[PDB]
Order: structure tokens, then C-alpha cells, then sequence
């Protein structure tokens, strides 16, 4: 298969705006649920975010940005989104997904950008 | 035939091991002197100071010119006929695993030559043994024991993508360690991280957490940890620094000057009689002396006093030694198990009961076997 | 004058114990290596198996039938000018304590003699002079560091009767301690008791708890006491040994035997690095080098370095030594403080800051002050 | 002065029978109130039993005995009784009074006995 992430949905938009990220997971093995999303400007010291583990029942949100970002799991696309509102202007970061399936493979491909 | 005499040499040059080993049983086990956080403060001096001390002290006055090379080539031989035989027992037999060929290896080819072996062949043979005694050491510290270290490394860096890449690791094309990590196997939690490109290409990159690979990426992998391994490791430099030395000492005459002979003089003469003292502080804090089982301890001293002697008489008479080369080469093979590899197999967790019996009660038979061959050999 | 090449066999001798000491200082303060648990375990085998075993090595070799009695008085007349001069400050001066008396005592007349005397007067002087200083370390163990134990045994049974008896001691008739106290001085809690009889006389007995007399009393009590902490010390034992050996093996020449004299060498070749490597790992774990004060340091290192020469340049030449035995007499005297002085010190708590400041910064100039008479007195 | 205690009051009775000790300072400097007194048979591990400390306050009676035995204090006759009620027949060991000046003082003079 040789395993491929694809990542979308970044783009130029204001403060206050709207974004869904995606990330298509396809080609793998039999995956545990513990997608994460994480930011990483180019200062170090880096944040996770949200999760979609093992059966929904609870994500891990931050302490700043708790209940205001919605994930959401399909298993039959097997592609989980990131729901974004009320866009603060530190959300210039990169934004992309950490698939757990015994080591966090992960991708890079958006441009999220939050003027 | 041996004269009363000489069995009075070797009485001579192994009772005060002894003595020394068995003060520091009677202190902890019997006296209670030492607290076992005490006692652990004694083997950090000795592991650190005492023993690579030690160890250059009898490196930088060996003479590298005149190393006898035949002698050298038996015990060269001894530990490719052993691990040969395992190279083929692991690959063809389904049982065999590589968690034995290194116990296996260790425990039929590595004895403790360094402590007991350059006193005890020196007073059965004379000062030409206790001179071809400490040519091993150089061997061993510089070859065998960073060798075995790249089985350990080996085996930890197939344990750790096994677990965690078992369908995908077809395409990874680097592994990279972060710095901080030192060993990783089963000590560190290890949050690994794969980089998905742009062609099923994959980028590894182990890291510290909080809260069938190409063999030019394992022995990519494998000599990086090695070399984490090699830097942080006392008696490196204790070989590096010792033949170092011994090159130079022994083609331009060069003396060590007195300040610096008696420098290390002043902490090496502590070395022979605290890693007796050490050694016996060892088996006191250990539960059971025969810790694996009886039916492994019986194991443990038959590939140690029987496997390893029985080929060296088939390796050093290949190469042509005869004469009491053939019975000194014969008399270091059956010595009791070297510490260095207890000490790896502590770390890595490859069999530490085993490494631990062979260590303890290789020692208490160590005398009645080797003066078992000793009379043996003269008939 | 002096040459300069008898300078470098003062530095061949002296430069070996400095490079053990800041090995210990480094693995403490600077590279965190022993664990102050850790670094309380080699302090124990210093004190316990290796400084025992070194000073057994010294005082079974002295010839006790050829001690130079000349030099030997002016050694001891020393020790009783200064404790004269002290026996007539308390009683006389109505500030002077026994508190000071015993530490005045050690600043001024007991070096280091066993551990850096033997090796630095050997290195100045020669071998007659190396053989110098092992007589007066069996005159400090057998006689010096016995005495100030009374005094010290002395200072804590006037403490316990000057608190619990102050208006009825001079009716007690006998002191029996149970056989569980060893030290009674500020350490456990001693529910003492006395036992009323039919004429005011009186029985005290000093028992272990949980939840002026005559001084046929007195001097009963101390001779207990001195008794216990006496067959409890290890330096007591490489004395009695030593002098018994040396009685025995001077007189019918009998060699001590090669089965014996290497099996105390094993441990005893270790004591002269240990016991430089456990005084470097005391002084890293102090906070500070300087402990008691500026102004009680340069009172430290006067009392040593110059009242202690000092009065054994009245002493030196009352008895009558001149020429050379003067010359060693005398730098023998400016020797930094002795560590059994202090090892009392911290038990008893009497004054055990200065006493630990004497022993740390009083090495640190040793050197630099004993070549300065080195060369003073020469010229 | 040479200071003596007196004791007295030891007999022989019976069971249930009633007992008074007396313990008679005499010749003590500033006596600190920690009158005590124990039982001892010629067997070993002594208990003691009962205080008449600082201030009258609190007394320390053991568990075995508690509230049964009676003790007081007279500072002008600085003598200290210990009554006995309801007596058992352990109680033919020795009871002799330890008053404490800094150092516990005791006497051994007393005959209680209980058959
Ligand atoms: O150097 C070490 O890592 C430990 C060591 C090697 N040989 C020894 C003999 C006795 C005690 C410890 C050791
Ligand atoms: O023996 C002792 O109690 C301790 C002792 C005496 N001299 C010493 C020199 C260096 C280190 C410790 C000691």
C-alpha cells in the first residue's frame, strides 16, 4: 500500500473565521483511535490540542482552547476533522495529525494561517 | 606432576582473594555493618575508579611489540569456533533465539581474567603467564567486550521496532536518536515518531516522553548507540589511554615520569583488593547464591568449566601451541565468568540470574576446578 | 639550602594525594557522582577495614627494640608543656572551660601523621626519617588518642552529674551504667536513678529509657566507659596486633608468612589512596571549606602551624636533639591536623567546626607551609 | 541533711481488702512533682502505674488499673498516699515510690501482699 497521510483545509483567513482540517488516514493496519493535533510555531516548545481516542467517550482538549475546537471520527472514511471557531490570531501555526497505530506517524501539510 | 611447593604459590596468590570476599560477606550478611545504600557506594568507587585503574595499570606496561601471537590466536579461535556454532544454531534450529547466542557467547568464552586470572596464573606458571595473562585483557577490553556490546545494541534496536513497527517497517529510510536517550530497551517510556514524505518513504525519530528495516539503516542506528555507549563507559578509556601509552612507552623509551607513575599508583593499588571486597558485597546483597534454578546453575558451570576449556583444546592445538602454552591456554579458559558481562546482562535484562550464578558461584568453585586441570595437565 | 631536585621527591611523595583528594572533591561538588548516601559507605570502609589495616602495615614492621628514645622524648615533652600549660589555665583563669582544653589540645600537639607524615618526611629526608614517623604513630594510637579518650569520657560524665545531681553528688557511693549505653553525651535519653540507704549513702544507676563525687567514684566510672568505647574501636585492634607482632617478630626474626602478609596487604595496599579519597569526599560534603568563622580559622591554623612547631623548638633542644632529628622534629610538628581529633570532635560535640576546619583547610596549606620550613631550616 | 525515704503501709490481707502506701520525702532540695510508683516481681519487664505530676492535673494510670487507685498529694507534709481498692491477687510484687528531683530517687522498703 505504502501508507499515505493527506492533509488539507489550511488557507488565509481573518480573525474570528472558520476552519475543518482533515486528515485521511488510508493504507494502514488495524488503527487504535488516538488521532491528535498539535501547533508548532517555529519557536520550540510545542502544545497538543484535541484527540479522538479510543471510543469518543473523552478527547483531550487544552486548558485554552477547551470545548471551541470539535473532532469528529468517521470510521467508515477513516478521516477525522478539526472543527475551528472563533479564531484567536495565535493560530498561525502549523496544524497537523499524530495517527497512533504503536508509533505516531504523522504528516505536514496544511497552512493554517490566522491574521 | 606438581611438587608440594608449587601448590604453595598458588595458595599464595588465591587466599587473599578470599579473604577479601568473604569480609565483605561476613559484613553485610552476618555483621550488618554496611546498610545496602552503603554497600552500593562501594561498587559505584570500584566499577568506576578502582577497576579501570586497574585495568590501565596493566595495559600501559604491557609491551605491544612483543605480544606472543600464536599464544594470541588460540584464544582468538576459541570465541570464533563458539560463536560460529551459534551463528548456526540460531538460523537453522526454529528454537533458538538471539536472547541465547549472547548468553551462550558470555558464558563460554568471557572469564575474569582481569581480577583472578593475571594472580592465578601467575603463580602457577611463573611471570611469562602472568605476562600472556594481561595480553588477553587487552583482547578483551578492546575486542570481545565491544563486540558484545553490539550485540546488546542490536538487540535492543530489533525489540523496539518489532513492537512498534510491525507491518510498515519495510520502508524506513532514517532512524534518528534523540540525545538524551542512552539505552532503549524497557527503561524509558520512548514516544518513537514517523515522518510520512511524499512516496511511502518514512522518517523515524525516536524521542523522550512526558505523559524488517534496510541494514544500512540498523548499522546506521546500531553505531550510534554504540558510540553512546562507548564514550560513557569507564574502561574505554582505561584501553584507549593504556595502549596508547604502551606505544609510546616501549618504542622511545619513554618511562612514565614518577609523579604521574604514582598518581595512579596511589588509587590502582586499591583496585585488586577492592573488587574482591566488591565482588563479595555482591553476593550478600543477592537473595540465593544459586539464584536460576539448579538446573541452570548446573548449566551455567558446564559451559563455563567444561565447554570452555574442551575448545580451547581443540583451537590451541589447531594453531600449533604445545608445552605449557598449550596448559597455561588451557588453565585461563576455565576460569570462573568475567563481571563485565554480568554487567551488560543487568543492564539489558538478558538472562541476569544466569550472569549472576556464573559470576557467585563460579568464584567459590573457581580454585578445586583450575587446580583440577593443574594436576591434570602435568600427567 | 636545598637542591632542586630533593624538591621533586617532596612532590613525587605529596602530588599522589592531592590528585586522590580532588578526584573525591570533583565526584561530589562538581560531577555528582556519589550520592551523599553513597559517599557515607566509603567512609565507612576507610574507617573501619583500610586505615586499621594501614597502620597495622606500619607498626608490625617498626622495631620496637630500636626506637630512638632521644627523639622520642622531645615528641612527648611536646604533649606536656602544652597540657601543663592548659592544667594551669582552667584552674587558674576563672574563663578557662575543659571544653577548650581538649581542643587546644589537638590543634597544638597531634598531626596527621599516619597518612601524610610517613609518606612527606619520607620524601624530604629519607628513609630513616620515614622510619621516625612510625614511631610516633604508635606512641599517638597507644598513648595519645587514649588519653584524650579519658578526657573526653571525662567531659561526659561531668555533664550527666553536673545536670541530674546538683545538690546530693556528694553522698554517691557507685555509678553502675548498663552495658546498653555506650556514649551518654547528649544522645540517648538515660533515665538515671538512685537507690536511698539507711545512712544518706546513695547508688545511682544509669539505665536506657523509653517514653562533686569521690573520686573513687569518678575514676571508677570513666574506666568503664574508656573500656567500651575501647574494645568498639577498630584502631585499637591494628595497635594491640601491631606491637605484639613487632614484640614477636624483632626478637626470634620470625618473618611473618607469606599467606598472611599478603592477605593484610591486599586490603592494606588500599588504605593510603582510600583514605586520601574519603578526606576529599568530606570536604565536598560540608557547605564550607572555612566552617567555623574567619577569625577561629586563623586560629585553627596558628595553634597548628606555629604554637605546634613552636614548642617543639623548646622541647627539640631541652632533650637534645640537634643537626637533622631536629630538623624532622620540627617539620613533623607543622603537619595538618589529625582526623581521629576530629572523629572524637564530632562524636562528643565539642567543637567539632574548628576541628573540621583544621583537618579541610589545614591540608590545603600543609604543603606550602612545611616547605617553608623545609627551606628555612636548612639555611 | 542526707536525704532518706520512708515507706510503709505493706501487710499482709487479702482479696478485695484496702490498702493505703505512704511515700515520706524528707531532705530533697526543690522536689519537681513526678512522684511515680510500679510494680515489680521477681520476674523482669516491669509496668509502672501511677503519677502525681506538675500540677495535679492529669495523673498517667495504666490501662490495667485505671481510675481504681487512689493517689494525692499534701505539699505541707510532702508526703504522697496511693489507695488501693478491689484487690487483685496479682499484686504481690513490690510498690515503692520514685520521686523525681532531676535524677528518680527510690527506696524498696513496703511488704504488699495479696493472697
Ligand atoms: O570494571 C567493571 O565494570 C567491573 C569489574 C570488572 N572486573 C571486576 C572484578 C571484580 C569486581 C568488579 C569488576
Ligand atoms: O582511622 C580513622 O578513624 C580515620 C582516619 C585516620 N587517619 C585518616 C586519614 C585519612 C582518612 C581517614 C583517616
Amino acid at each position: 500500500s505504502q501508507v499515505q497521510l493527506v492533509e488539507s483545509g489550511g488557507g488565509l483567513v481573518q480573525a474570528g473565521g472558520s476552519l475543518r482540517l482533515s486528515c485521511a488516514a488510508s493504507g494502514f493496519p488495524v488503527n487504535i483511535s488516538w488521532m491528535e493535533w498539535y501547533r508548532q510555531v517555529p519557536g520550540k516548545e510545542r502544545e497538543w490540542v484535541a484527540a479522538i481516542q479510543s471510543t469518543g467517550s473523552y478527547t483531550w482538549y487544552a486548558d485554552s482552547v477547551k470545548g471551541r475546537f470539535t473532532i469528529s471520527r468517521d470510521n467508515a472514511k477513516n478521516t477525522v476533522y478539526l472543527q475551528m471557531n472563533s479564531l484567536k490570531p495565535e493560530d498561525t501555526a502549523v496544524y497537523y495529525c499524530r495517527v497512533k497505530v504503536g508509533a505516531y506517524y504523522r504528516g505536514q501539510g496544511t497552512q493554517v494561517t490566522v491574521s | 606432576m606438581i611438587t608440594a611447593a608449587d601448590f604453595y604459590h598458588v595458595m599464595t596468590a588465591m587466599v587473599p582473594l578470599y579473604v577479601a570476599m568473604i569480609l565483605a560477606y561476613g559484613s553485610v550478611k552476618w555483621w550488618k555493618i554496611f546498610t545496602p545504600d552503603q554497600c552500593s557506594g562501594i561498587n559505584r568507587f570500584v566499577a568506576l575508579f578502582a577497576v579501570p585503574l586497574l585495568s590501565f595499570h596493566f595495559i600501559a606496561a604491557n609491551n605491544p611489540y612483543a605480544m606472543n601471537l600464536r599464544f594470541l590466536a588460540a584464544d582468538s579461535l576459541q570465541k570464533v569456533i563458539v560463536l560460529s556454532l551459534l551463528f548456526l544454531w540460531c538460523k537453522l534450529s526454529r528454537n533458538g533465539s538471539l536472547d541465547w547466542t549472547i548468553t551462550l557467547f558470555s558464558l563460554s568464552t568471557l572469564p575474569n581474567t582481569l581480577v583472578m586470572g593475571i594472580p592465578l596464573l601467575k603463580g602457577m606458571y611463573g611471570n611469562f603467564s602472568g605476562d600472556l595473562m594481561v595480553q588477553i585483557v587487552v583482547l578483551q577490553c578492546i575486542i570481545w567486550y565491544t563486540l558484545m556490546l553490539f550485540l546488546f545494541e542490536y538487540r535492543g534496536a530489533k525489540l523496539l521496532i518489532s513492537e512498534q513497527f510491525p507491518d510498515t517497517a519495510g520502508s524506513i529510510v532514517s532512524i534518528h536518536v534523540d540525545s538524551d536517550i542512552m539505552s532503549l530497551d524497557g527503561r524509558q517510556p520512548l514516544e518513537t515518531e514517523a515522518e510520512i514524505k511524499e512516496d511511502g518513504k518514512l522518517h523515524v525519530t525516536v524521542r523522550r516522553s512526558n505523559a524488517m528495516p534496510p541494514t544500512s539503516v540498523m548499522t546506521r542506528l546500531i553505531l550510534i548507540m554504540v558510540w553512546r555507549k562507548l564514550i560513557r563507559n569507564p574502561n574505554s578509556y582505561s584501553s584507549l589511554f593504556g595502549i596508547t601509552w604502551s606505544l609510546i612507552s616501549f618504542k622511545w623509551n619513554i618511562e612514565m615520569p614518577a609523579l604521574i607513575a604514582k598518581s595512579i599508583s596511589i588509587l590502582s593499588d586499591a583496585g585488586l583488593g577492592m573488587a574482591m571486597f566488591s565482588l563479595g558485597l555482591f553476593m550478600a546483597l543477592n537473595p540465593r547464591i544459586i539464584a536460576c534454578g539448579n538446573r541452570r546453575a548446573a548449566f551455567a558451570a558446564a559451559m563455563r568449566f567444561v565447554v570452555g576449556p574442551a575448545v580451547m583444546l581443540v583451537a590451541s592445538y589447531a594453531v600449533g601451541l604445545r608445552g605449557v602454552l598449550l596448559h597455561v591456554a588451557i588453565i585461563q579458559a576455565a576460569l570462573p565468568q568475567g563481571i563485565v558481562p554480568f554487567v551488560f546482562a543487568k543492564e539489558y535484562n538478558v538472562h541476569p540470574d544466569i550472569l549472576s550464578t556464573a559470576v557467585i558461584f563460579g568464584m567459590l568453585i573457581a580454585l578445586p576446578i583450575t587446580l583440577l586441570y593443574y594436576i591434570l595437565l602435568g600427567l
